[PDB]
């Protein structure tokens, strides 16, 4: 379940960090990358608590 | 040396919990209710609900 959740968008336009990165300007990609970061931190924290 | 000459039969009580109520919760009905668009947004978050 932890390895999966790297394929989840969490609301961004893509789960591939580079695709977001190489397909938008910095100020617009920052929000998407922050959304991915928040989702992945939440997943890792859930794993650690369990 | 002090020695007893009589005795008492004492009945004491010890209370111990053994079980708690079994609860199940469906995400889609808690986060989204009957909204299909909400469910479509929610499925982007992955296997949090399983």
């Amino acid at each position: 379940t932890l390895v999966k959740q790297l394929s989840s968008n969490f609301g961004a336009i893509s789960s591939v960090l580079n695709d977001i990165l190489s397909r938008l300007d910095p100020p617009e990609a920052e929000v998407q990358i922050d959304r991915l970061i928040t989702g992945r931190l939440q997943s890792l924290q859930t794993y650690v608590t369990q | 040396i002090a020695i007893p000459t009589n005795f008492t039969i004492s009945v004491t009580t010890e209370i111990l919990p053994v079980s708690m109520t079994k609860t199940s919760v469906d995400c889609t009905m808690y986060i989204c209710g009957d909204s299909t668009e909400c469910s479509n947004l929610l499925l982007q978050y992955g296997s949090f609900c399983t």
